[PDB]
């Protein structure tokens, strides 16, 4: 338990969809609480706020102190450096930016219900498969119709990196739980996902019983002249 | 009656589809759907440039059929949001079999008059791209 | 050979391919080849120039003057006016303005060789088409394998106007004589038409050895997935 | 006004198919609209007709004079010499014929319509080609189910010279403007075109909705 | 760094891919790492492994007991003790046993490849979904033909607590790529699950690649005029 120095990346639900995101900079492996500085190099926007001393499992403590008002620097690719006192004995320093320069957009899959959950008309599962983003953390929400589901009803599990040779990428599944009548009746549900290397902020991808698998298809070929113009 | 899920310009395919009642019982119930697809007997292996062999082979991929790219708003609690629909737009422009009548098809031509070569823009779906 | 005056519109070729727009105003009629006085109401500070009389065959006199740089003032639909001084006499006046109500611009078409030729190979006569448009001068040329063909060797005829009631629409059809051999190997050859009305100022059909279909004729159409998730 | 005599060739309209066939004899650029005399030298024993004078733009005046009787003599290359005594002072004198030195009998070729206009209805141009004459006077008319159709239906296009060398032709185009419905419901079109140098007095072609066409495309669709 | 005593039941993987099974009683809050001499309640059956080189970042000590010889309890559903004295603290016991009252046997679906990895080539991705009853602990594999393939190969995400009232389930996925070749070949592909109330240990649910409903699909062309 030896005074170390990490900085705390700002959460991706504040760069994304919320106001004002934040970077932390906390010292662990203290035995003397309270008394450590922490010094931000770029002293811009609003001053950052020195947080109470906090013990730790072996009763070490975490000291720390988050500077907000970044996410105008983060936007550009910025980076920002912290240099700390210990409150005991050193000199520490570390950095972090918003930029890994090899990042993958993410694809959005939608996987409608088995036949084995649907058949009985009972409670549906809609997984949502959301494949490929570098920097690991994603942000998933449900939509029913146009309105925003309570976060208790989803299972987000947390990203994994995917096995294989080559640029490396990670997996996030969810699985929203939805009730067969409503499915009946046709109301739509949709995947909402976040991720920073994504062009007009979020994506989305919508499934219902429409959208899903059909029965005896027709299809109807009609070849066509005139100037080759489609009206 | 049916709702339409696609409706291309470049490949003709209207894909609308409806809640079927089945024979069965009154509460089961099938889908069914309706693509409809038109191609071109008369176009080049590309549209945009009137100098290529003609078409004699076209393949559908249903997820190109039924795209997305119209950004949309979503409130997502206190916060509207610009919303990409799918993770296939992405420009090199794609494959198009037919014009699509909204979108200005043109050609370079270089045409001489008063002695001298002139890059005239002429077009190639003269019945649209207008103001 | 009374004395008149008249004016005369800009050649079509310089509106649509050049940028040297005029306007011509002529006196006839008058018996004295004195230089005579042409007023230009749009009192530009660009040089008009009176250029050269000519005597007609019974020796009675013409006389004319140009305006240059009369581009953006037709393409707005401005009008122009002139007001001339015959030597013999007081002052005439007259307006030109473009059609602004009825400016309907050509569809084209064109055609492949007949089948009586055709079968002999020999020459073959391709056509082109152009009907429906309202003023009376349209600049048609055709082209070879993307280059341009010499005039001496396509035969243009002169707009005629159509039958029927409605808007004053006039034809024109031109051949081209193309070497059978040409055909056969499939050189892709083309009508060019220009025209005001038109938002651009061209617009291009093409022939070639496939514009009609050969005897032995197939389309592959596949239809990809098909009980996939339609969005 | 500059004294001229010409003779003013018979045209193939009342030629080939009338009957009472004439050449006309006109002296131009005269001030005095009287006195001309328009001796005619084919001895057919005609009286030629002389002719109210007539004024151009400027004063000048134009004579002249028509016989009758053209067609048995001037379609067997007879030569008809016209001599006329100047109103003023003085003679002029030309002739007219036939001239089967260096004729070309037509080549009439019929286009159906786009299929960019057959897929629109409305009407469809249907198009006659005639290739290949030797002077530059035609007559093209249209048939629609063997009737013949009015002049006002036409677009028929002035001749012009055919390119190339050998060769001394014209080339001469029509328009007929054909209602969609008629064509499809098989409505027989024909192209008629008429000329001196010819083994008949109607040389012509046919047209329908009808061919035999390259039109069995295999559609091979396939669920893949 | 306080004293505690705790039981760790097998593995799943001890219970159901044949049987090495051993209850862990960890013996923690420990200054020294000599420890303490702990006993054995289990039925009977004299077999015990004490492993004392064990610290955590806070440098106290943990000690590790193994009682082998578990399996047969745990597939009676019977209970286990662990009893140590300390000079650290004393006395400290503690208990295991199978829960039986919120077990249920387990519902297995597997999602076919979305479509988009359909139409290109590369690769897929076939999702195999499990629900877990509350005492939950799963094993997730795949075949490919008949072959069992490596864990290196899977991505298996943890158990999530579902939403509801009644009754306390869990959610798991995993993911399985496929190459497109492979699966329009026909090679068949297979979730495996193993879970503790299934009678057979394991469950399997497999995917072709005509899994799904099979249909009259209909099909013509119009040689007729009109385009679209
Ligand atoms: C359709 O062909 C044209 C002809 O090249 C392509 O589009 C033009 O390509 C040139 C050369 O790269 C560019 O300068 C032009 O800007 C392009 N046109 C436009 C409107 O952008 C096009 O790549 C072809 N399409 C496909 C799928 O091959
Ligand atoms: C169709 O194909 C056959 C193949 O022999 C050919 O004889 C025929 O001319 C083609 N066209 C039509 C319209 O049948
Ligand atoms: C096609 O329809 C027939 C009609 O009875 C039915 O028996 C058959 O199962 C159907 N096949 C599929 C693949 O749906």
């Amino acid at each position: 338990c030896q005074p170390s120095l990490s900085l705390q990346r700002p959460a991706l639900e504040d760069l994304l969809l919320g106001s004002d995101a934040s970077i932390t900079c906390t010292l662990n492996g203290l035995r003397n609480p309270e008394g450590a500085v922490f010094t931000w190099e770029p002293s811009t926007g609003k001053d950052a706020v020195q947080k109470k001393a906090v013990q730790n499992s072996c009763g070490c403590y975490s000291v720390s102190s988050v500077l907000p008002g970044c996410a105008e620097r983060w936007n550009s690719g910025a980076s920002f450096k912290c240099t700390v006192t210990h409150p005991e004995s050193g000199t520490l320093t570390g950095t972090i930016a918003k930029v890994t320069v090899n990042t993958f957009p993410p694809q959005v899959h939608l996987l409608p219900p088995p036949s084995e959950e649907l058949a009985l008309n009972e409670l549906l599962s809609l997984t949502c498969l959301v494949r490929a983003f570098n920097p690991k953390e994603v942000l998933v929400r449900w939509l029913h119709g146009n309105e925003e589901l309570s976060p208790e009803s989803y299972l987000v599990f947390e990203p994994l990196k995917e096995p294989g040779e080559g640029a490396t990428t990670y997996l996030v599944t969810s699985v929203l739980r939805v009730s067969a009548e409503t499915w009946k009746q046709g109301d739509q549900y949709s995947c909402m996902v976040g991720h920073e290397a994504l062009p007009m902020n979020f994506t989305q991808k919508t499934i219902d019983r429409l959208s899903g698998k059909p029965t005896n298809v027709s299809v109807s070929v009609i070849m066509s002249e005139g100037d080759g113009i489609c009206y | 009656e049916a709702t339409i899920l696609a409706d291309n310009k470049c490949m003709c395919t209207r894909v609308t589809s409806r809640i079927i009642p089945s024979t069965e019982d009154p509460n089961e119930d099938i889908v069914e759907r309706n693509i409809r697809i038109v191609v071109p007997l008369n176009n080049r292996e590309n549209i945009s440039d009137p100098t290529s062999p003609l078409r004699r082979n076209f393949v559908y991929h249903l997820s190109d059929v039924c795209k997305k790219c119209d950004p949309v708003e979503v409130e997502l609690e206190d916060q509207v949001v610009t919303a990409t629909q799918s993770n296939i737009c992405n420009e090199v422009p794609e494959t198009c079999y037919m014009y699509d009548r909204n979108k200005c098809y043109t050609t370079m031509v270089p045409l001489r008059y008063h002695g001298e070569t002139k890059m005239v823009q002429a077009a190639l779906t003269p019945d649209s791209c207008y103001p």
